[PDB]
Parts: structure tokens; C-alpha cells; sequence
RNA sequence: AGCGGCGAGUACACUGUACUUGCUGCUUCUUAGAGGAACAUUGUGUGUCUAACACAAGGAAGUUUAAGGCAACAACAGGUCUGUGAUGUCCUUA
RNA sequence: UGCAUACUUUUCCUCCGCCGAAAGGCGUAGGUAAUCUUUAUCAAUAUAUAUCGUGAUGGGGAUAGAUUAUUGCAAUUAUUAAUCUUGAACGAGGAAUGCCUAGUAAGCAUGAUUCAUCAGAUUGUGCUGACUACGUCCCUGCCCUUUGUACACA
């Protein structure tokens, strides 16, 4: 699907070097495997964020932002709830007043956020700012995503 | 008007001229014959 | 059953379970959603594939959510005016409370239900 | 050795370093086979083609780009790969070789080694556009 | 603490407020200046705080408070600015002025550039409002100064 | 040393004379930096009435903001920034090692 | 009930009512509010049960209907019910 | 007395009083028409 | 080797018009891989002749308004018509466009009497035609847009009219004949 | 319905009221002085159905 | 403001690549001052072979390169005294 | 609840950490600014993969009903915001008429101005990037020479 003849070698080591949705889904279908990480309670019946005006649809949605969550915590520095929630925006049609750009639903996020650090994910760094990865596990993804390579290349 | 069904060379708009059905439908039927827009043979 | 009949006077034809579930007064698309979830039943299914026990469930459900897990903000109809309880309203049954509620207000006297009576806005809008 | 020019469409400055090494070709920190959607995927690759992947196989490349949205970032990319590779083989490799590359640029178009001038002209006053003007009813 | 733009611009005001307050002292003097008997001016800025164009502006203004002809002295000032080495001139006054409707009045001499960053630079300008019988007279007065050249001429040697 | 003024050329001026001063002798004299001109724009509506097509003007008020390092002692510094100058730069002096 | 919402708490009543008036509540009151209170304690203390008592002629519309204030009249005149509660004063000035 | 601290008829036009269609950006506080004028004097020139 | 979309070569394309050639030019500096191209083909009088076929084709169905600015889609849509082209009714799909365009040009228009047209005019035209009839297809019809004018292409190729540009090319004809 | 190749040597006047039109001379291999609605350059060919009936010059 | 320089690592490649903490020659990108560059230059047409235009090459650029800003003379009984403590008269002043 | 006295962060941008479905809140952190908000990325069109499937349809969000907040002394004639629900007109628009020639039209957003709060406005800025001229006086409006005039308030 992807594959295609190229002008040039691929050094397939970090998550970088991986196309995104694809590894994003095997992350999630490990996460199930695993059962790591819970589906809290309001989950199941909540709203991503303001200008989304409806649910998911989905199923393991949660499972998905969490793994989007990691490669983003992996691209960056030190990233907070705030920053994570302006990157899971999207246009919010106000009926007839013309689109505005809207603020994700934090709380999921933050909830996520916390989920990882319990289960030894991520890391509240206290010089800098708010919470990036742990080299365990970014250790984790760079490997999760040599094997998603591999997958690729059979 | 033209209420298609649900109940009973490959692209879904064929199917859905052929035999009058949902476009669903056909995309089922073309997952079905496998096993954003669409090619088979 | 292509046609059915969930509540006092539905259609919910050939259409898919969830937006067939929306053509009740409780039109919600989320609210179907989530009734759908609470219930465990396919939503990629048809509405003619259901079955006569899945829909008396989801009518149940529908009637009284509030002891069932289904949270407390998301219901249909806040306080319900008489001080009591919070409960989503459905079908007929809605359009009886609103129809009650216009007519509390006109007793009232007060301006937005006076504003009804007459046939104008109440939001504040102009129409100029 | 390393040699570092710029590609510019827009507002879009892919600055493209070109280094010694075994031929692999970066963004920021991530692979060409990614640069974001399939279809513009070729306006990047284009140069390598006309140029030859055996050529880049003693040519390490990475490109950092900032500013502009997406399909001008792509042109910027390009840019920098047309001056850059041109640029290394002019300093480090020969110089008829340099004009042959040049030459078969130049005969699959311009953009490569020459710069997009166009940029977004002032909006004026009485209007939402630089022309567009708003309306009279009489 | 205060940010440099917000500096900036307070510091703008005060020059203007200072320039306005000049005005409004000085109807008896050749002003211009802007850079720091006048004990008290001095003690009113402290509390406060914490040719030329203008002046020929004022001259014409006092000159008409006093109730000349108006012509005559318009051609006294133009003769005045020539002496001055003016490179061109020119006056209105433009009100009420003998009649009761309208009457603008132009007094030029020697050319006045008026369009481009040339006139910007090389034109001293000034408006005063003379009230007087049974309203206001408007003088503007705008000199054209000696350049450093001007962008026009191209002077073969 | 930071060198905040709005008139470009005299604040040019100044910098050069800066410069010169610092080559006399025992200053380790980094090159003037000119920072990013923090544009100070009004868009006020020509016309004190609602009459004529309404044309807006853009002033620009552009502040130019000049900077420059030293190692040195503080009165040679202060004798160095004694180029006579005048109100229209406006000179700031910072002895800090950091 | 009635009766006894009247007879609990003030803070009780700020939580049952809707969030408007809640927060106009904890916010405070001001000194016109108590005085208008005070005046329709007095109104209801000279009351007959045949006949409503004398009004009370008010310049502002921004008031709360509370269980102290059902059964006298305000203002116009409005008479307040026990319906009514947090649903404001009002009903003054627009024609047709 | 009422609340004279916050609304259009809290503060002013610096030069002449006047509550309406002040530039209130950078603390300038004067309504527009005086800016105009003034303009020159405070450093606001016209380029583009 | 020189190619576009990676699959079809226009190395193997005939034309067979000599006007139509002096018109589009589909040549050696006009090769592209894929039709997205940020050229100045508007800053001179005849600069539209050496933009590509591809391209001029994508922008022409990049119209109406809420489709408007819209390159990728465009692009997309053209791809997915040229692959249709190959599979079904299978021929090289630029040879086929290429027909299509020699057929759409009406070769005499009317004016306030009948006369001749321009080669590069008749071009354009040819370009609206297809797309607009296309467009018309897809509204309010449930087919896609793809498919609708990869049909158009094909009926253009063959110079059948049942499609809508051959009709309107016919009846331009027609109307010039009238007026002389 | 059969149409002829010709030539443009020269592009004369550009006629119409309003201004759409242009009148040019044709090389097959006659002169015949025709009218053309779009862009039309020297060298550039014309598609010509009705050969022998020319236009007006101005 | 960056780029490297280089320590320190964490992952994986081959016999370098991706990512952070700690220390401090280059100015391509980042900022912004002074300079430069296009003049229809060279080429070829059309033109009283005048002023000039069209095309081609070169070139970052060939419609004064694109965009503004500035705005003569004279007005309009145009608007604004609801911008002004610019301002006349008449009114109003417990 | 009132005054008086003492003393110190807060009045604007919000990082971040917690609570909150949401809005927002509480705690704290930097920033009088190329340093921090934040900018090697603050946006949406983009694109990719799923659900729909031409059905006033999940297009469309008017009108309405009921809360939870925030701003403010004060929110009803609902400031705005959020949550649930309500599912109207509209299937591309008649007579007319506006804007536009290359980073332009259009689409998409977004900064700033107003601002205690509130963009559907304006004003800037960008991002996706067409069509068609490359001319003409046919209309419309200006300008010119000639011509006519009993008009000059033209
Ligand atoms: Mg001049
Ligand atoms: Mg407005
Ligand atoms: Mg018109
Ligand atoms: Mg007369
Ligand atoms: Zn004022």
C-alpha cells in the first residue's frame, strides 16, 4: 500500500521514521492486547471537544489518542495538557456565525496523560515544564515502531 | 425517485446501477469479493 | 421489519440503527449514541435486523436514564421546573412539557411567554 | 565536505544541508518517505530522479523548513535539493559534471535552481482582497 | 516598570501636550524650539511631569487681532519670507473674512512643491485659527525652505 | 548596552560613534545588533465625520532597538557613552558579568 | 414543597435555584435588595386573608422572587406567587 | 455617585474629553480624529 | 526515462492535428510527473500554450466556488479518471484526453455572423466543456465525480453524443452555420 | 464539417464593437483574409470549414 | 536568532542516524543597517525607421519589477459646531 | 455584616499542575518582551483512513425549550459561553446589479481595533492558488477637438 521504489536508503530506528496513522493503529492494537490501559467510566459516553457536536465513533478511540498522545510527548520536548489539547483542535461550525477554531476536551487527555505516568510512560520532569516521555518508554515506541518497519518490509 | 435496497468489473457506482442498492452496500459486497474511493478487478 | 415502531408513533425504516433511533423526540444523534453503547447492540446494523426484546431494552432505557449509569448534565430537560427530579423527556411526552411550560408562563405574565403568545421572537433577535 | 543552501516559495525556507555520507535524505527528523501527503510526494523526488540515486549515494542530506503551509513547503524542498546538489558538485566534484546537472534541470523546468518571486500582495482598505473590493447598491 | 513601545508613545503625548501648552502661553512670541519669566513655565512642567512657519503663522494671526486690511499684510508676510531667502511661499486665509459667506482666499509667491516625500521635507507648514468679529479667519501658512537638493534638478558642472 | 530610539540614521550614527569610541583601547567590543523593529501601527478612519468612502490610514510609529556588549569597568563604560548626544536616543547601560 | 423550601436555608435555595441566580447570590445582594425585602416582610406582616395589601411601587427590574416575597404585590403591580421563584421581577415596560 | 471605573464613560479622550471612538491601544487615550492631528507629533508617520 | 503519474509515459501519444500540437504543448520541458505545478503561465499572452494538458485540465475542474482553491482534489480526481481510463475501456489515458480534446474544440462561434476560432481558444473550451459537463454529472446524482468524467473523457474520445460538451460543441456549430 | 489547415502569416486588425474579435490573413496555399475569436499568434493554424468567403478588412 | 563545535548519554544501524541535559570557529537560513542590481541592456521586428512599442535571449526580475503612500489648480452652498475649551450669533441658566 | 489600622501579592498575555463532560475554576510560573504567553509552530482549508449514500438525508441549525458557568453594581427584552434536546426556510435563486487580470478571484482561517464581557463588522496578516483577457468603445462613466444652444441656480 504504502512501498514504493525510492532514491534512497531508509535508517528505520526511531518513530520519526515511521508513517504515522499505521503505527499510531498497531500501537492501539497492542494496547488491547496488552489490556494496559483502562476505558475509565465517562469515556463511553463523552464528547472529544467543544466543536465536535457528537461521539467518536470509534469504539477504541481512547486506545488511539493515547498512542497519538506518546508520538506527540516523543516529538517534543516537554509538552503539557494545554498544548495537547490546542493540537487535538478542530473547526467548530457555530451554525450560522461563521467557524471558529476549538479547544479539545482536556480532562480525557490529562486522565490519559495520567494512566501513562502510572503505568511508566511518561515522566513529569520538574526542571523545564509539564510532563514528557520516559526513556523506558520511549525505548518502548522506538522498538514498537522497528517492528511496525519490519512488518512493512515483509 | 429511487429508494434502493438493503436486504436481497468492479467499482461501487456499477454495483449501485447494476442491481439498484445503497452504496454501503456495495462497498460490503466489494469487501466480501476482496476477502476514500474505489478500483477492482 | 423494514418499518417499525419503537414509541407513540415512529417510522424507522431502512435507515441505520442509530439515525433510525433519531427520529424519536429524543433526536439526539449523541443521546442515540450513547443509548446505543448503554444497550451493547451493533450500531452498523440495520433498524429491520433488530430485535423485539433489544427495542423494549432501549425504550426502557430511554424511560428514567438517570438510575441507570447514563450521567446526570447530559439529560434532556435540566430540573424539569417541578422541584424534583432529572429526567429525559422523549417522544409526545416532551412536546406535552413544553406545551405546560408555555403555558405556566403565560399565567406568569412574563414577558418571554407573552412574547410567545403573540407569535414573536423571545431570544432578544430584532427581525426589523 | 557540508554545504548549506536555501530553497524559498511563499514564505517557506527549506534550508538544505548537504553533507558526505551513504545517501539517505532527511526533514527535520524525518524520512523523505514520509513529507506528508501521497500525491505531491513526486515534486520532492523529481530532482533525484533527473539527477540520478547512484549520484546521491556519496550525498548525506538534511533539510530543516519553517514557515508557509504545505504545498509551498514542498516547493521549498525541492528548491533547496536543485541549489544544493548543483552547489556541492560545484565546490567538491567537477564542473562539467556540475553543468550537465544544470542542464537537465534546466530542460525539465525551471523552480529547482531559480526562485518563485510571487508573495501575498497588500490587502487594501474597502474591500476583504488586495483588489476585491466590497459593493454598491445605488 | 514600563514596556519601551508603551514608553514610546507616552513620551509622544508629553511632547505634544508640551507643544500645545507653548501654543497656548506663547501668543506673544516667535515659537518653535521644543527642547529642555520662564521660572514659572518651568515649575508648570515640573508639576506637569514628575523661516519658520509657525512663528510667521502667529506673526499673522497677532496681525489680524489687531485689524489691518488683511491684503496688505498677507503681501507685507510674503515680502517678509522672500527677504528670508525663501525659495517659494504661499498663504490662505480662508472664513468669514468682510463678507458673511464663504471666501477663500490664496496668496502665493515663489513655487511651492506640494506632492511626494519632497514636500514633506523641504516645507515648513502651520495652521492658525484667528477668532475675531463674528467668528473664526483660518490662516495656513506653508513656506518652502532652501534645500539638501532637490530630487528634480540635475546640475551638469 | 541597549540603544532604544525611533530616528534610524541618528541612532546609526550613534552606534558608529559607539564604535570608534570602544577602538581606542582595552574593550572587547561586540558588533552593534539592530533587533527585530516592533512596528507600532494605528489604523485610525481619515474623516472626523461618517462621510466619504472610508479611507483608513496606517501610521507606523517603528522603533528601532540597537544592541551592543562589553567587559569593562563601569566609569570607562559611562566616559565611552559620553559622546555628548541629545534627546532622541535613548541610551541604557547594563554592568552585569551575566 | 412550599412550605418547607420556605423554611430552610438561604444557602439550600442558592443550590436548588437555577446557576444565574446562584452566582447573583454569591456574589452578594446589595443594599436596595435587603430594603425591598424588608418592605414586603411588611407588607405581608399588615396583610389582610380576604384582600391583597397596599403595592409597593419599585424602579428596578432585577430582583429574584425568593419564599419571602409569595403572596403580596410589587410595582405596574405584579402579584407573586409560589410559581414563580427564581424567574426574576420584570414584566414593566414594552408595548404591543 | 456610580460606578465611573470600567465602560465607555469610565475614561476619556486625554485631549478633549470626549467618551467616544478612543485609541485606547498602548495606553494612548486619545479618540481618533486628535490622533490624526497630533499624529506628527507623537512619531506616527505615514509609509505605507 | 521521462513519465507522469509514474504509470503513463506520453512517449507512446500521437496527435495528429498540426494546429492542436502549436496549441497545447506536451514536449520535453513540458514533462511533469504529476500536474501540480506553480508556473507563470499567466504573466504573457501565449505562456498558457506551454503549460501541460494535465494541469490545465485539473484547474479546470478545480471551479465552483466551495470547491474553489482546492489543487490536491483536483489533482486526485484527474488520477483516479486516468486510472479508470486504463482499466475499463483500456487504452493509454493521455492519448485518450488527447482526443477528447481534439474533438471539443467548436471550430466556428458566433458574434453580433458567424466566424473562425483560435486553435489555443478552442482548447480551453474543449477543458471547460468536459469539466462543467462533468460537474453537471456529479450534482445532486450519487455516481461520483471520478467516474462521471472519466465517462465524459471516453465519450469525447469516441465523438458520441450522449454526453453534455460534445452536444454543446455540436449545437455551437450548428448556431455558426445558421448565422453564415 | 471538414476541416482545412491554415496558416496565419498575419494578424491585421482587432475588429468587433467590442472587441473579441480579430481579423487575419491565412496561408493554406491561398491568402484568404478570415476573423478569429481568441487568441491567435503569426505561424499559429486555423480550423476552417467554409474556405472561399472572406471578411471585411477595416 | 540560529548553525555548527564538543562533552554527556538513550535507542538502533554499519565496520552513522533519531533524541535530550552541560559547556562555548561560522552568519547559508534568523534579524537589519549600508551598498549593489534593469537601462528596454544585448538580439530581432514594427514605427515619420522620431518619440516609442512587440518578440526573443540573458537574468532574481522586463506591464515606471509588484504594491502602496504623497497629492496641483479650482470648486461642491457635499459632510462634520454629536471630536474638540477651533467658533459666531440666537436660545437655555436652579 | 460595617468601619478603622497594618501589610502584600494580584488589575493584561497565559505556560504549567490539579479539579471540571463541557464551559470554566483553583493553585502557582515566566513575561514590562527576538528571552515568557509562543512561534523548528497559535489556525483552518489541506491530506489519509473509517461511517454515511442521494433520501429536506446524519445536508441545513433557524426558532424554540429547559441548566452550568464567566463577565459585571446589575444579564429579564434571554451579554457571551457551554451541555442536552427542537430539525423551520433552503434542491443553485426572478427583474436587476456588484467585484475582479497573478499569488490576484474564490475558498480557508487567523492577529489586531472596539473590549469589564461579546464578531457574523472593520482592519491587517497569512494558507490552499482557478477561469479568462492581454483588447475594444457596444453599453456605463469621465476626458478631448469640432458643432449647436434662448442654459449660466448651467
Ligand atoms: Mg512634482
Ligand atoms: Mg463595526
Ligand atoms: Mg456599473
Ligand atoms: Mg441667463
Ligand atoms: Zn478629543
Amino acid at each position: 500500500r504504502l512501498l514504493e521504489p525510492v532514491p534512497f536508503v531508509k535508517t528505520n530506528n526511531c518513530i520519526k521514521d515511521v508513517d504515522a496513522d499505521l503505527f499510531i493503529r498497531s500501537y492501539a492494537t497492542h494496547l488491547k492486547l496488552h489490556n494496559k490501559i483502562t476505558y475509565p467510566k465517562w469515556c463511553t459516553f463523552v464528547k472529544t471537544g467543544k466543536g465536535r457536536k457528537l461521539a467518536p465513533l470509534n469504539e477504541d478511540w481512547y486506545f488511539i489518542r493515547a498512542s497519538s498522545i506518546l508520538r506527540r510527548l516523543y516529538l517534543h520536548p516537554d509538552i503539557g495538557v494545554g498544548f495537547l489539547r490546542r493540537q487535538f483542535s478542530s473547526k467548530q461550525r457555530r451554525g450560522v456565525a461563521p467557524n471558529h477554531t476549538s479547544l479539545a476536551s482536556g480532562k480525557i487527555l490529562r486522565s490519559i496523560l495520567q494512566q501513562l505516568e502510572n503505568l511508566g510512560y511518561v515522566e513529569q520532569n520538574p526542571k523545564k515544564k509539564g510532563r514528557r516521555l520516559t526513556t523506558k518508554g520511549e525505548n518502548a515506541i522506538n522498538n514498537f515502531a522497528r517492528y511496525i518497519n519490519k512488518k512493512v518490509y515483509n | 425517485k429511487l429508494n434502493h435496497a438493503v436486504f436481497i468489473v468492479i467499482t461501487p457506482s456499477a454495483i449501485a446501477e447494476k442491481y439498484k442498492v445503497n452504496l454501503s452496500v456495495a462497498r460490503a459486497v466489494i469487501n466480501h469479493l476482496a476477502d476514500s474511493q474505489k478500483l477492482y478487478t | 421489519q423494514h418499518i417499525l415502531r419503537i414509541l407513540n408513533t415512529n417510522v424507522d425504516g431502512k435507515e441505520k440503527v442509530i439515525i433510525a433511533l433519531t427520529a424519536i423526540k429524543g433526536i439526539g444523534k449523541r443521546m442515540a449514541t450513547v443509548i446505543c453503547k448503554q444497550a451493547n447492540v451493533d450500531p452498523t446494523k440495520r433498524a429491520g435486523e433488530l430485535t423485539t426484546e433489544e427495542i423494549d431494552n432501549i425504550v426502557h432505557i430511554m424511560s428514567t436514564p438517570t438510575q441507570f449509569k447514563i450521567p446526570d448534565w447530559f439529560l434532556n430537560r435540566r430540573k424539569d421546573l417541578k422541584e424534583g427530579k432529572n429526567i429525559h423527556v422523549i417522544a409526545n411526552q416532551l412536546d406535552s412539557y413544553l406545551r405546560e411550560d408555555l403555558e405556566r408562563m403565560k399565567k406568569i405574565r412574563l414577558h418571554r411567554g407573552l412574547r410567545h403568545h403573540w407569535g414573536l421572537r423571545v431570544r432578544g433577535q430584532h427581525t426589523k | 565536505k557540508r554545504v548549506q543552501t536555501f530553497g524559498k516559495k511563499k514564505t517557506a525556507v527549506a534550508v538544505a544541508t548537504v553533507t558526505n555520507g551513504k545517501g539517505l535524505i532527511k526533514l527535520n527528523g524525518k524520512n523523505l518517505d514520509l513529507v506528508e501527503p501521497y500525491i505531491l510526494k513526486t515534486k520532492v523526488y523529481e530532482p533525484l530522479w533527473l539527477i540520478g540515486s547512484g549520484k546521491l549515494k556519496n550525498l548525506d542530506i538534511r533539510i530543516r523548513v519553517k514557515g508557509g503551509g504545505q504545498t509551498s513547503q514542498i516547493y521549498a524542498i525541492r528548491q533547496a535539493i536543485g541549489k544544493g546538489i548543483i552547489s556541492y558538485y560545484q565546490k567538491y566534484v567537477d564542473e562539467s559534471t556540475k553543468k550537465e546537472l544544470k542542464d537537465v534541470l534546466l530542460r525539465y523546468d525551471r523552480s529547482l535552481l531559480v526562485g518563485d518571486t510571487r508573495r501575498c500582495e497588500p490587502k487594501k482598505f474597502g474591500g476583504k482582497g488586495a483588489r476585491a473590493r466590497y459593493q454598491k447598491s445605488y | 516598570p514600563i514596556s519601551k513601545k508603551r514608553k514610546f508613545i507616552n513620551d509622544g503625548v508629553f511632547q505634544a501636550e508640551l507643544n500645545e501648552f507653548l501654543a497656548r502661553i506663547l501668543a506673544e512670541d516667535g515659537y518653535s524650539g521644543v527642547e529642555v519669566r520662564i521660572r514659572e513655565l518651568t515649575s508648570l512642567v515640573q508639576k506637569r511631569f514628575f523661516l519658520c512657519a509657525m512663528a510667521q503663522a502667529e506673526s499673522l494671526r497677532y496681525k489680524l487681532l489687531k485689524g489691518l486690511a488683511v491684503r496688505r499684510a498677507c503681501y507685507g508676510v510674503l515680502r517678509h519670507i522672500m527677504e528670508s531667502g525663501a525659495k517659494g511661499c504661499e498663504v490662505i486665509v480662508s472664513g468669514k473674512l468682510r463678507a458673511q459667506r464663504a471666501k477663500s482666499m490664496k496668496f502665493r509667491d515663489g513655487y511651492l512643491i506640494s506632492t511626494g516625500e519632497p514636500s514633506k521635507r523641504f516645507v515648513n507648514t502651520a495652521t492658525r485659527s484667528a477668532q475675531l468679529k463674528q467668528g473664526v479667519l483660518g490662516i495656513k501658512v506653508k513656506i518652502m525652505l532652501p534645500t539638501s537638493i532637490l530630487p528634480d534638478n540635475i546640475s551638469v558642472l | 548596552i541597549a540603544l532604544t530610539s525611533k530616528n534610524l540614521r541618528a541612532i546609526e550614527k550613534v552606534c558608529s560613534d559607539i564604535m570608534k569610541g570602544a577602538k581606542e583601547k582595552n574593550l572587547n567590543v561586540s558588533g552593534p545588533v539592530r533587533l527585530p523593529v516592533k512596528t507600532l501601527r494605528i489604523t485610525t478612519r481619515k474623516s472626523p465625520c461618517g462621510e466619504g468612502t472610508n479611507t483608513w490610514d496606517r501610521f507606523e510609529l517603528r522603533i528601532y532597538k540597537r544592541l551592543i556588549d562589553l567587559y569593562s569597568q563601569c566609569e570607562v563604560v559611562t566616559q565611552m557613552t559620553s559622546i555628548n548626544i541629545d534627546p532622541v536616543v535613548e541610551v541604557e547601560v547594563i554592568i552585569t558579568d551575566s | 414543597d412550599l412550605d418547607k423550601l420556605l423554611d430552610l436555608s438561604q444557602d439550600e435555595l442558592i443550590k436548588l435555584f437555577k446557576a444565574r441566580q446562584r452566582r447573583k447570590f454569591q456574589r452578594g445582594i446589595s443594599k436596595k435588595a435587603k430594603s425591598l425585602l424588608k418592605k414586603i416582610r411588611k407588607s405581608k406582616k399588615n396583610c389582610e386573608p380576604g384582600e391583597k395589601p397596599n403595592p409597593v411601587p419599585t424602579h428596578l427590574r432585577n430582583m429574584t422572587i425568593i419564599p419571602e416575597m409569595v403572596g403580596s404585590i410589587v410595582a405596574t403591580n405584579v402579584e407573586i406567587k409560589p410559581e414563580m421563584i427564581g424567574y426574576y421581577l420584570g414584566e414593566f415596560s414594552i408595548t404591543y | 455617585v456610580h460606578p465611573k471605573k470600567y465602560g465607555q464613560g469610565s475614561r476619556q479622550c486625554r485631549v478633549c474629553s470626549n467618551k467616544h471612538a478612543i485609541i485606547r491601544k498602548y495606553n494612548i487615550n486619545i479618540c481618533r480624529q486628535c490622533f490624526r492631528e497630533r499624529a506628527d507629533i507623537i512619531g506616527f508617520k505615514k509609509y505605507r | 526515462d521521462i513519465k507522469l503519474f509514474k504509470k503513463w509515459s506520453y512517449e507512446e501519444i500521437n496527435i495528429a492535428d498540426l494546429s492542436l500540437v502549436d496549441c497545447i504543448a506536451v514536449s520535453q520541458k513540458a514533462c511533469v510527473y504529476t500536474p501540480h505545478t506553480a508556473g507563470r503561465y499567466q504573466k504573457k499572452r501565449f505562456r498558457k500554450a506551454l503549460c501541460p494538458i494535465v494541469e490545465r485540465l485539473v484547474n479546470s475542474m478545480m471551479m465552483h466556488g466551495r470547491n474553489n482553491g482546492k489543487k490536491l482534489k483536483a489533482i486526485r480526481i484527474v488520477a483516479y479518471a486516468f486510472e479508470i481510463i486504463h482499466l475499463m475501456t483500456g487504452e493509454n489515458p493521455l492519448q485518450v484526453f488527447v482526443n477528447a480534446v481534439q474533438k471539443g474544440g467548436p471550430r466556428e462561434d458566433s458574434t453580433r455572423q458567424a466566424v473562425d476560432v483560435s486553435p489555443l481558444r478552442r482548447v480551453n473550451q474543449a477543458i471547460y466543456l468536459i469539466c462543467t459537463g462533468a460537474r453537471n454529472a456529479a450534482f445532486r446524482n450519487i455516481k461520483s465525480i471520478s467516474e462521471c468524467l472519466a465517462e465524459e473523457i471516453i465519450n469525447c474520445a469516441n465523438e458520441s453524443s450522449s454526453s453534455y460538451a460534445i452536444k454543446k460543441k455540436d449545437e455551437i456549430e450548428r448556431v455558426a452555420k445558421a448565422n453564415r | 464539417e471538414k476541416s482545412k489547415l491554415a496558416k496565419v502569416e498575419k494578424v491585421l486588425g482587432r475588429t468587433g464593437s467590442r472587441g473579441g474579435v480579430i481579423q487575419v490573413r491565412a496561408q493554406f496555399g491561398r491568402f484568404l483574409i478570415r476573423n478569429v475569436k481568441g487568441p491567435v499568434r503569426e505561424g499559429d493554424i486555423l480550423a476552417l470549414l467554409e474556405t472561399e468567403r472572406e471578411a471585411r478588412r477595416l
